[PDB]
């Protein structure tokens, strides 16, 4: 290393776990949703400031406010527009990117999974907050919904619940908060993210086929910076295009008027991401029976590695383990456009149906899907 | 590399010492002590203390020689004319 | 595609269009004649003219 | 010693290379027109 | 014969790094100022009779 | 449990892709506003500045202005004035508040106008069918006296009393008033209210794509470049053994 | 390294850049600044943080909303009290790291040394925008004063200050700017600490007498770690004593008055710590050669490693390059005082004299130091 730049300043050396961190050859293009979090992630923060300038928390003040932005501001409209569609397209990604998770078994990384739980599940956290600012119709009451929701605790929720309220119910102080929480807390997020990458340096990715791909390297300079580049534009396109010709399609909540707490909305839903999860809700009659499952819905991801029931890693391999993983697919997609229904006996039957299934296929038919095949190829 | 094995070469050098209990939290720290404050308190004062004593000085007479000037109109030009 | 979104931003903080509208609104042809007349608030401030 | 060598033509150009960009960069006198120029 | 437009080009530009980076500016200098210029009239020239610049003549110093 | 009927989908000059706003039509369906909506439904969040979006010439506003506007101005020296000096005014309201709204309105509410279009589903079709419909009660129906009887309204009890009639006004530029003629030409006018950046915007929406012609290809023209040497590879296992 | 649980998770064997750092011996009290400069750190963010759950950035609410904190929030005043003390005491820290910094030629180190500079000279600008947020009458003439200084630039001046105004004057827009960068700020100024923090750890530290130290070292645990928390608790009086018995004596600023533009108020100050630089600029009479000056104030600093003249690193062994020193401090001192007070001709002079000197002092008298002594010795 005679006269290599990368050694003087010692922070490049840390700037050598990207440019020679050895990968695989054969890369399917479902890894590029590695950096397309990312790419998406940044986007938000400075999108994500230039609102905050002209933005301003109060009751009184705040829905006010919104107002001037796409009036009077100049380029005012475009910002808020990519700001908020900034978040559907960061979802559309995230999923995918659990996704990969499964079907090639990345999981088998038994440190780099956890991080990926938490880091998951902050999300959701801010993503729901930052939806209360505009302080709109569908904020305020999709506010108590969620919240009240959390009284099913059985002696400390009565408290518990007036505490984060900071009072008997939404108003102010309850507003200034969740300004002040959905500001920092992506910063958080960019936290772990540098914790997350780093263990995966250790062990270097996966790779399609599930096989140590130890005799088959390549730089990531030349290679895979332009391939990402190149996913990093197909993006622009896609985010582009949405918020641009087409605005408030993915803005499915129709409401701007200014809340009034003794009007309610007819109906009443999450944005589309949230809303199966808010479907699992409805099945249970039980209330506070109810509200577990919706917790437990998420972190039976973490209890998936104990899971691994087979001698190879993939699932291109396994036919069955196959077959079954793309139904548990149209079995979210189901609840989905379940919990985007009325509560009407057509409908309440069918969701009380897929909910026992959705378990059913994760909890017990996929542990039990690698046993046979075992047993079949004679292992 | 590692920190302390390569840090450098020493040859021929012993050391001696007590377990933290065997011995005391104050060994004559009055006594051994006060007279130790003072010896090193005069090495530094030679070149300390002047800087500070011309600063006090010119804040003193700053006041005063402003003083005079506003607070006594009739002293330089009385009121007789 | 560089410099416009650069120059889109920084658009954003320079201006109001709001405020740029609130800048010399005083038109006078009124006044009251003579040496009293009547007055004025400019940018903020407010005297005579 | 010095020679200094094609460095020098190097650099020249590349100090040429920021001062239209400045310009480019920014607008100003806009330049005199020559090829559109809005008004 | 003589070299095909490239193998001119070539020699005289994108060789030096230098020139190979400077064409690049005025390059989007002059693209940026003929490029927009036609953008407009296309969209312009699909909606006539709906923008002032052309509906402003009818009151327009009267 | 309504049946609610949904407007059906009408041509719309702005409906297509890179399809604008008719200005024209806008003049008018502002002087309906002036006219008609003044009653009740206010419009808080637009001010004079028009200007040239409307065509209104900044002459032509500021004398447009100079009459509508507002009270006072005398509170001991602190308030407002009469004729508001520039633009910079919002609109007056009919009311001084919710409650002397409601009241005279019978216990219904007037909403606000402005962003409206983007706040009631179905789009400004919605509004426009709506002020067309009125029907004649079904046999076997009641309603309150205010009530009347309209399909797309979801209750299909309205307290509003229908506006529009076969020309209700004249024009500034003097085409007849129609009943249909007159409702199109505000419901283009709200639609301008709620996103007054729409005829600006799409000029990226077109200029965009010339732009994002070149990339893509010329992208994935470089990628294989690179690549091309991987997807070239050979190889051959030659052991001694 | 067997079964050591400091392996186990890579992250841990970055956390033993603490643990086993080896030290010198000998350290002074006066290198207890490098904690104590963090834990003042923290403990604003988080103090920093319970105050914006109830603030509010508007011209009409801010003020209303400060006296809202004090008078009706269950411990809302010493929150307030805790964040405004908990800049001072950050300064008279910061100081004295910069002075150990000197004095024992610490500077030496080249990197270390420049991201020092940058690191005080971000500081300065937050703890300026926070001071406007309070909307009093000192912050808003302190406002126009510092920024419309700006204007001095020879052609873009006049809009450059125009710019971050967003209008003519300091109305809204301008105060919602300074909150939600006063916000956001500090977390890049701990993004820089961990890398100020970094190449020190190749070198490690100095130690006063100024030789290599390599013969003589220890662990970092056992030893330093309880002399920086007796160092971090002294800091808590030293913040509790002022912050509790005598709220408002470092509070100098005495104006609570909602901001009048149309009135002024007859003495302006920024608080303690700026004095000194605004105490600079008064002395130049030409206003654009006066605002260099104070630009230049601080960055000599940057230029000091160039001067280093001898052949030995202390100034503990050099009486004359030890003479000086002390007259330098007193010189600043002397400032502090000048420009708190009004502009008649015994102090105009004043000012005019010690600006020199502070100048002559490090610029020409040091750097001449060094030279008589090295010929003294027969170096
Ligand atoms: C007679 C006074 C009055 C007139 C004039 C008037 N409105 Fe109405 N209108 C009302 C009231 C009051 C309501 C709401 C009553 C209700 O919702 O039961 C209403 C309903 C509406 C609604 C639907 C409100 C909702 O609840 O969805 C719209 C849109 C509307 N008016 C727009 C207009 C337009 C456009 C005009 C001009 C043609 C107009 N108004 C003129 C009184 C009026
Ligand atoms: C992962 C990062 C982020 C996510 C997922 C996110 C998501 C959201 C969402 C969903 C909204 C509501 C959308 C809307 O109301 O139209 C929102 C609004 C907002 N966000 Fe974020 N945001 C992120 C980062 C940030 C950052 C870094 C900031 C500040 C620097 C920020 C400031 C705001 C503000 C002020 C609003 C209110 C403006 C508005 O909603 O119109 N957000 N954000
Ligand atoms: C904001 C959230 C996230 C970011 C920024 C992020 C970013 C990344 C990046 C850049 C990589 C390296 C590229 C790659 O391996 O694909 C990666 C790998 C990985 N992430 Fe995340 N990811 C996020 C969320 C998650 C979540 C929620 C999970 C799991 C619940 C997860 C699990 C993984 C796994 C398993 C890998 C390695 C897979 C492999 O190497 O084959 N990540 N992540
Ligand atoms: C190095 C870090 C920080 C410094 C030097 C600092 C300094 C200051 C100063 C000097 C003030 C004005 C004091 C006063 O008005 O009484 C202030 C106020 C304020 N700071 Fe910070 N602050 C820091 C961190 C933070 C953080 C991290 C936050 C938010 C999480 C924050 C939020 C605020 C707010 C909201 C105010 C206005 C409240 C008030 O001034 O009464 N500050 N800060
Ligand atoms: C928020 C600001 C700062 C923080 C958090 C900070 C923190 C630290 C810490 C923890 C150390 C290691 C302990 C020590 O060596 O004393 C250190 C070392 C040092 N810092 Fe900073 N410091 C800050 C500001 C500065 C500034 C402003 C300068 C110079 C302009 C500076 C120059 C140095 C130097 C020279 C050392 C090493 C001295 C030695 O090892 O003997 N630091 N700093
Ligand atoms: S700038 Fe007005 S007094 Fe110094």
């Amino acid at each position: 290393m005679t006269n290599i730049r990368k050694s003087h300043p010692l922070m490049k050396i840390v700037n050598n776990a990207f440019i020679d961190l050895p990968a695989p050859s054969n890369i399917s293009s479902w890894w590029n949703f590695g950096s397309l979090l990312g790419i998406c992630l940044i986007l938000q923060i400075l999108t994500g400031l230039f609102l905050a300038m002209h933005y301003t928390s109060d009751t009184t003040t705040a829905f006010s406010s919104v107002t001037h932005i796409c009036r009077d501001v100049n380029y005012g409209w475009i910002i808020r527009y990519m700001h908020a569609n900034g978040a559907s397209m960061f979802f559309i990604c995230l999923y995918m990117h659990v996704g990969r998770g499964l079907y090639y078994g990345s999981y088998t990384f038994l440190e780099t999974w956890n991080i990926g739980v938490i880091l998951l599940l902050t999300v959701m956290a801010t993503a729901f907050m930052g939806y209360v600012l505009p302080w709109g119709q569908m904020s305020f009451w999709g506010a108590t919904v969620i919240t009240n929701l959390l009284s099913a605790i059985p002696y400390i929720g009565t408290n518990l619940v007036e505490w984060i309220w900071g009072g008997f119910s939404v108003d102010k102080a309850t507003l200034t908060r969740f300004f002040a929480f959905h500001f920092i807390l992506p910063f958080i997020i960019m936290a772990i993210a540098m914790v997350h990458l780093l263990f995966l340096h250790e062990t270097g990715s996966n790779n399609p086929t599930g096989i140590s791909s130890d005799v088959d390297k390549i730089p990531f300079h030349p290679y895979y910076t332009i391939k990402d580049i190149l996913g990093a534009l197909l993006l622009i396109l896609a985010l582009m295009l949405l918020v641009l010709f087409a605005p408030d399609l993915l803005g499915d909540p129709d409401n701007y008027t200014p809340a009034n707490p003794l009007n309610t909305p007819p109906h009443i839903k999450p944005e589309w991401y949230f809303l199966f999860a808010y479907a699992i809700l409805r099945s249970i009659p039980n209330k506070l029976g109810g509200v577990l499952a919706l917790a437990f819905s998420i972190l039976i991801l973490a209890l998936i590695p104990l899971l691994h029931t087979s001698k190879q890693r993939s699932m291109m391999f396994r036919p069955l383990s196959q077959c079954l993983f793309w139904a548990l697919v149209a079995d979210l997609l189901t609840l989905t456009w379940i919990g985007g229904q009325p509560v009407e006996h057509p409908y309440i039957t069918i969701g009380q149906l897929a909910s026992v299934l959705y378990f059913l296929l994760i909890l017990v038919l996929m542990p039990t899907a690698g046993t046979i095949e075992n047993k079949l190829l004679k292992w | 590399g590692r920190q302390f094995g390569h840090l450098t070469r020493v040859r021929h050098v012993i050391t001696y010492s007590l377990s933290p209990f065997e011995q005391r939290a104050f060994p004559h720290y009055f006594s051994k002590g006060i007279p130790n404050v003072l010896r090193r308190t005069r090495a530094c004062i030679l070149r300390v203390a002047p800087p500070f004593v011309a600063f006090y000085l010119v804040y003193t007479w700053g006041t005063q020689e402003f003083e005079k000037s506003k607070r006594k109109n009739p002293a330089a030009y009385e009121n007789d004319r | 595609a560089a410099k416009n979104v650069v120059s889109q931003f920084v658009s954003s903080m320079s201006a109001s269009a709001d405020v740029l509208a609130m800048s010399k609104i005083e038109i006078k042809l009124s006044d009251i004649p003579e040496g009293k007349n009547m007055a004025f608030k400019w940018r903020g401030k407010p005297l005579f003219v | 010693r010095q020679l200094a060598r094609n460095w020098v033509p190097t650099a020249s150009l590349w100090g040429a290379v920021g001062a239209v960009g400045l310009v480019w960069a920014t607008d100003w006198r806009l330049i005199l027109d020559w090829v559109p120029y809005i008004n | 014969v003589a070299p095909t437009l490239t193998a001119r080009l070539y020699s005289l530009l994108f060789r030096r790094t230098s020139t190979f980076a400077l064409t690049i500016v005025v390059g989007a200098l002059f693209f940026e100022r003929a490029f927009d210029q036609g953008a407009d009239a296309i969209y312009e020239h699909i909606n006539e009779g709906k923008l002032w610049k052309h509906i402003k003549h009818k009151y327009e110093n009267k | 449990s309504d049946l609610e009927l949904h407007p059906p989908s009408y041509p719309w000059s702005h409906r297509g892709l890179l399809s604008s706003l008719d200005h024209t039509s806008i003049r008018r369906g502002f002087q309906v506003y002036k006219q008609v909506c003044s009653s009740c439904h206010s419009m808080d969040y637009v001010a004079y500045r028009h200007l040239v979006g409307v065509c209104y010439t900044e002459d032509e506003a500021k004398a447009l202005a100079e009459e509508v506007e507002v009270q006072d101005g005398p509170n001991e020296d602190g308030e407002m004035f009469m004729r508001p000096g520039k633009l910079s005014d919002y609109f007056p309201k009919p009311y001084p508040n919710p409650e002397a709204a409601r009241a005279a309105n019978n216990g219904a509410l007037p909403p606000d106008l402005s962003y409206i279009v983007r706040a009631r589903h179905g789009g400004e079709d919605y509004v426009f069918s709506l002020l067309t419909g009125y029907c004649e009660p079904p046999t076997g129906v009641s309603l309150r006296e205010g009530l009347y009887f309209n399909p797309y309204f979801p209750g299909q009890a309205i307290g509003m009393a229908p506006p529009i009639y076969n020309e209700v006004l004249e024009f500034d530029d003097g085409t007849p008033a129609t009943m249909s003629q007159v409702a199109k030409d505000v419901c283009t006018f709200l639609r301008w209210a709620a996103e007054p950046e729409h005829d600006h915007r799409k000029r990226m929406g077109l200029k965009m794509l010339l732009m994002m012609g070149l990339l893509l290809p010329l992208v994935y023209a470089m990628k294989r470049h690179k690549w091309s040497v991987l997807k070239s590879r050979k190889l051959a296992y030659r052991p001694p053994k």
